[PDB]
């Protein structure tokens, strides 16, 4: 098993900012805008 | 595991040995010999 491994480096060269990210379009919504309530009593906190 | 806050909607034909999926669910043979085409054959039948 030849454990290929290319120790690199990398150095910016920016005096304000030289890359933008703009989030513009949308897929599928991943989780469900549905009824979903919370049971806290999953915390073994407090004085019973 | 569509409107979760509830168990069903149709309490006579969503139980096993109810009054609807024995009636609809041709692996009991009550409409067997009939040779009728009933289009609930697929809504409530579990597949292959």
């Amino acid at each position: 098993n030849f454990t290929l491994t290319q120790p690199r480096a990398h150095v910016d060269l920016g005096v304000g900012y030289t890359a933008v990210c703009a989030t513009a379009a949308l897929r599928c919504p991943l989780t469900d805008m549905g009824n979903t309530a919370q049971n806290l009593f999953f915390s073994r906190g407090g004085v019973p | 595991v569509a409107y979760t806050d509830r168990a069903t909607l149709n309490p006579w034909a969503s139980q096993k040995h109810s009054y609807g999926d024995r009636l609809y669910n041709g692996t009991y043979n009550l409409t067997g010999a009939s040779p009728i085409y009933s289009p609930c054959f697929k809504f409530f039948t579990p597949a292959e």
